[PDB]
């Protein structure tokens, strides 16, 4: 009973110094326990580790972990979790994997720690490191949460890495979770800027003739219209018309937006289809900022200017 | 003679297996043993961890009763002829809420329908006395439940059953309907059999894939467990329901084959639908209004719980035997206990001690709320060896809840002790 | 004996992207052992093994010297087996450290066994080893064997070494004699070979306690600190043993206060709200008596202040792997500590249950013994 009474008073100051991030005070308390005869435990070095972590110091935390391991006591799961979080914040993916292997040889479950590692690596802007760590974990046999899948896919598609996004999608579908319209739209966001209008159309046909959860949305039609419109190899004008005809699904939430009208006007302008271009520009006028969206920063030939020139040349000056 | 859970029971009648066998039901590696609680399935062969699942039961579709879930009522075991008013009774029901009524009507008609497997299978079904469902329970049992919500819900379900019987089975009804359930007790027993032995699975016959509620023979004789050894898979080519052992699990001779009903439900739903309660239920919720909050991470650490909040298991590899205090009860406690997690801030011993003492006070209050103790309930249980199954289920539910509260108190005490090491 | 400076040097070398060397790790583990920080030296050696550097004989003998200062003979056997396995050849300094580790703790026969092993492998034992052999009979109750070893050393010895002469004088002091055999004690001042012997010879036995004279003995003390700090601690310990047992008990108190000035004996006093303890792990029985007396006298400095008492007042005696054992009686420092506590104060200091390698007193008990 007396040993518990002493351990209470000692651990009180230990945890207080740990929560106020005084590593020197924690070492003093540990040496005080050593002198008073109270042998340290996995809970004592936990305070030292978290005190080193809260001060964004990694070498001190590694020294504390090595001291705890030399003490003959198995480290707690919280200590390894904090070390993994610190390594993910800094960006040391290899040391994080070493910590994960150290947890695995100690029979600890490494799923939650691996998820925290990949999440911190994504947050720390180390996207490729998080991707390769996730691939290693998937090859190992571990599973991931849906939020991790969505975050990885979205970040890889925003960066422009379609390969890792497709690999993560394949691993997700292998793990039992099917893909929804969000993942397909994220993939098409990268597939449209390739320059080949047939790689996006394959995904569009996969979505269209698939299940209800993976059915296309307005963003999908917009991406495929952008892919077909900005081609550089062939005509691709009847393709846009057939895609617009397929886009005619009133009671399927498939309604046009500003991007749809802008892309349709641009396409019909580039191919001298002035009547349908005016038809869609009349709809684009109703949205606020639609002409600004049509002028897509001037990167693609100023489609608004091309529309104005097409109106001027034929003589339809009232529409001008 | 090694002591095994199968050895304590007695083997079942040869006929029970035979009626299924002549109709193509096949069982591989399992034995049916009857007992005081009822029939159960046990293993008769040592199975090492397998790469893939092994089929212990193959149950054809022609021995089952199946009703579709959605509005178009499709009976693939089509035993109801066209124009029969039993279909008029079945269709005159709400599609979403009440599904046991249609299954009860179908079971009654199958009992009436000639050359049907259920006519022979009904003899092995539990009788009104053997049934443990709370639909066949007196007001004394509902009062002994000591829970007003559950008693009220069961009374409301009994009232619904009586009202449905009085509406559909009126005097002017044809004789073919009247012979189905002449007395309301027969309809209540049919509803009990439907509720306590219903399986919700997705089945594919031909080109149609649908979800339906089915009454499958020889698959309802498997008891309930939260760590199952088998699961109900469907085979569309042979149009049979197959029970397969989980892959990577080792089954030894004498073990009891078990399946999971309602994975993730409290003991209230179990006691409501199947009339059963388990003290090791990992999904039980205890409503604590105390402002105190324990630390979740340190709790799972001291009790060696690993995994995400959606999947909790005791890592017995780190456990190195010893601690057997850990079970589904402490998992349900950690799930229901108020917890706080703020990054990597370390817990304070004084605050956690105040929290656990407040939690112990609240738990003692809640235990004093019930006008009984664990010892009194156990003594009442052992005092009555032969009695109504409903009263035994009620006192067992009370004892299980009291033991859960006591184990929560003990786990909080062990946490307070081990946190200071 | 710099500990913080070693940590700063290690941190700067790590930041510079340069791995340390065997000599750097040797110096680090030596400094960590000087401050009784055994765990830090152990983890430093483990990092030196993991980083890829191969531990040489110097690393292992530094480790055995660090472990020998407090008599950690159990880890000495482990590091000796590791030396035998790794392939490094053992040297005379390692054997001397092992003998000193045996002498500081228990198992006195193992010291003469290690000397026999010296003789077997043609170790050619040196002067330090011969002083350790003389100390072998010193700890045990053998005054007869102290004379023959002193003569065997003097056969080749130029003059009685200061540490050796002080140890022989302490041996004579253990024998029941008030002023007999004090001619060897007074030979210190008469002998002119050592300036220390000239100045402190009257100090050790006589009145050199004069303040100006004390300034001179202070000069003689600070002039010999450059020996390496390994033997200067031994010199101060022998001086403490000589002054207290068969001399003015108050006179020995100055030597400990003198050593505290330059930091020769750190880790001795630890003061904090939770615990107040005195570590006597590396000190000899007379040093233990002097330190416990000074500590119990400093307990009275809080009397007029009425300061908060520590939750546990402890006296560290043995800090090693063998703490959780029943070999507490064999340790000589434990004998002197328990004897002094039993004689001078009430029987309120006892070996506790949480650890058997120290002697502790509760706050309520320390308040009672203080009154």
């Amino acid at each position: 009973g007396t040993e518990k009474v002493l351990r209470l008073v000692f651990m009180e100051e230990l945890m207080e110094r740990a929560r106020n991030a005084d590593s020197k005070g924690v070492s003093q308390v540990i040496y005080d326990m050593i002198a008073a005869g109270l042998s340290p435990g996995p809970r004592s070095f936990h305070g030292f580790v978290v005190s080193h972590v809260l001060n964004r110091d990694n070498d001190g935390a590694m020294h504390a972990l090595r001291r705890e391991l030399s003490e003959g006591l198995r480290p707690l799961h919280e200590t390894f979790l904090a070390l993994v979080r610190l390594f993910g914040a800094k960006g040391l993916a290899t040391r994080g994997l070493e910590i994960l292997a150290a947890m695995e040889k100690l029979k600890y479950d490494i799923r939650q720690a691996w998820l925290v590692l990949v999440e911190e690596l994504v947050r720390s802007n180390h996207l490729e490191d998080a991707n390769k760590v996730f691939l290693k974990g998937a090859e190992g046999g571990l599973r991931a949460t849906d939020e991790i899948y969505d975050l990885l896919i979205e970040q890889d598609c925003k960066v422009g890495d379609h390969s890792n996004a497709l690999t993560i999608a394949y691993e997700m579908e292998a793990a039992g979770r099917m893909a929804t319209t969000f993942h397909f739209n994220c993939l098409l966001s990268v597939q449209a800027t390739c320059g080949i209008p047939e790689i996006a159309f394959a995904t569009f046909e996969n979505m269209e003739y698939g299940e209800d959860h993976m059915k296309p949305d307005t963003e999908t039609y917009n991406w495929v219209i952008q892919a077909y419109t900005r081609a550089e190899s062939y005509d691709r004008v009847q393709d846009v018309a057939e895609l617009l005809g397929m886009m005619v699904e009133d009671h399927k939430r498939v309604q046009p937006n500003v991007r749809t009208y802008a892309l349709l006007v641009e396409c019909f302008t580039k191919y001298c289809v002035v009547r349908e271009a005016i038809r869609h520009f009349r709809g684009l006028k109703n949205f606020e900022g639609g002409t600004q969206v049509l002028y897509n920063d001037g990167k693609y030939g100023d489609p608004l200017s091309l529309y104005l020139r097409a109106l001027c040349r034929e003589g339809r000056i009232v529409e001008l | 003679p090694h002591d095994t859970p199968a050895s304590q029971l007695e083997l079942a009648d040869p006929d029970f297996y035979k009626i299924g066998y002549v109709r193509s039901f096949r069982a591989y590696g399992i034995e049916f043993r009857e007992g005081p609680d009822g029939y159960g399935v046990f293993a008769s062969r040592d199975v090492e961890p397998l790469r893939r699942a092994r089929v212990i039961m193959e149950i054809p579709l022609e021995l089952m009763l199946t009703i579709s879930k959605k509005l178009p009522w499709m009976f693939f075991p089509d035993i109801i002829p066209v124009g029969h008013p039993i279909f008029d009774i079945i269709n005159s029901t709400n599609p979403e809420t009440d599904s046991d009524l249609r299954l009860a009507c179908l079971l009654l008609y199958a009992f009436d329908c000639k050359d049907n497997f259920w006519q022979l299978y009904g003899d092995f079904l539990p009788s009104d006395d053997e049934c443990t469902s709370f639909l066949l329970a007196t007001e004394e049992d509902l009062l002994e439940l000591q829970d007003e919500k559950l008693a009220s819900t069961m009374r409301e379900q009994q009232q619904r059953a009586l009202e449905f019987w009085e509406k559909n089975w009126h005097s002017a009804v044809p004789l073919k309907i009247k012979r189905l359930a002449r007395d309301p007790e027969r309809f209540i027993w049919a509803m009990c059999i439907a509720q306590s032995r219903s399986i919700n699975l997705q089945m594919r016959i031909g080109a149609l894939v649908q979800d339906a509620n089915l009454l499958v023979p020889y698959a309802d004789m498997m008891n309930h467990s939260f760590q199952p050894n088998c699961f109900f898979h469907w085979r569309f080519k042979d149009r049979m329901l197959e029970v397969m052992i989980n892959a990577g699990q080792r089954i030894r001779k004498g073990d009891e084959m078990t399946v999971d009903y309602m994975a993730g439900q409290k003991n209230n739903f179990f006691m409501q639908r199947y009339g059963f309660s388990s003290p090791v239920n990992p999904w039980d919720v205890i409503h604590f209004t105390g402002d105190a909050k324990i630390h979740l991470d340190t709790f799972l650490s001291v009790f060696n719980i690993s995994g995400l909040p959606g999947e909790y298991y005791h890592n017995s590899r780190l456990s190195n035997d010893g601690d057997s205090f850990v079970d589904g009860a402490i998992i349900a406690a950690a799930r229901t206990l108020p917890t706080w997690s703020d990054g990597d801030l370390p817990p304070i011993p004084s605050l956690e001690r105040k929290a656990v003492k407040e939690l112990q006070e609240e738990c003692h209050q809640m235990l004093a709320e019930f006008p009984t103790t664990s010892d009194e309930d156990q003594k009442i249980l052992d005092s009555m060896p032969d009695c109504r199954r409903t009263l035994e289920a009620a006192i067992k539910y009370r004892l299980h809840r009291k033991l859960l509260i006591e184990k929560v108190i003990q786990a909080l005490d062990i946490y307070q002790d081990r946190i200071l090491f | 004996g710099l500990h913080d400076d070693a940590k700063r040097i290690l941190l700067h070398m790590n930041g510079q992207g340069l791995v340390p060397s065997s000599k750097v790790y040797t110096g680090v583990i030596e400094a960590y052992g000087q401050a009784a920080l055994y765990e830090e030296a152990v983890v430093a050696f483990n990092t030196m093994n993991e980083v890829g550097s191969r531990p040489m004989v110097e690393t292992f003998n530094s480790l055995i010297h660090a472990f020998a200062k407090g008599g950690l003979y159990k880890e000495s056997e482990a590091i000796w087996f590791r030396m035998g396995e790794v392939g490094v050849p053992r040297n005379r300094d390692s054997f001397n450290g092992m003998i000193e580790g045996y002498r500081q703790g228990g198992q006195f026969e193992e010291a003469i066994k290690a000397y026999v092993e010296m003789e077997k492998a043609r170790c050619d034992p040196d002067e330090r080893t011969l002083e350790a052999v003389l100390s072998v009979y010193c700890f045990a109750g053998l005054v007869d064997e102290s004379e023959e070893q002193f003569q065997e050393i003097k056969s080749l010895g130029i003059q009685p070494s200061i540490i050796c002469c002080c140890m022989m004088l302490a041996i004579y002091a253990k024998s029941e004699r008030w002023n007999m055999a004090h001619e060897l004690l007074n030979d210190v001042m008469t002998n002119k070979t050592s300036d220390m012997h000239q100045v402190i010879g009257q100090m050790i036995h006589g009145d050199f306690d004069d303040e100006n004279n004390w300034q001179m003995v202070e000069y003689v003390f600070d002039k010999l600190n450059s020996e390496g700090c390994g033997l200067s601690m031994r010199f101060y310990n022998t001086l403490i043993e000589a002054l207290w047992w068969l001399g003015q008990k108050e006179r020995a108190a100055r030597v400990l206060n003198e050593a505290t000035k330059r930091g020769l004996f750190p880790e001795l006093f630890r003061r904090n709200k939770l615990v107040w303890s005195v570590d006597v792990h590396r000190m000899w029985p007379g040093g233990a008596c002097t330190a416990i007396s000074v500590w119990l006298n400093d307990m009275e400095e809080l009397f007029h202040k009425g300061e908060e008492l520590p939750q546990l007042a402890s006296v560290v005696v043995v800090r090693g792997q063998t703490e959780k054992s029943s070999i507490t009686r064999d340790f000589p420092v434990a004998k002197a500590a328990y004897s002094f506590l039993k004689d001078t104060v009430s029987s309120s200091f006892c070996f506790p249950g949480w650890n058997k390698g120290r002697i502790v007193c509760q706050k309520t008990q320390l308040k009672r013994i203080f009154s």
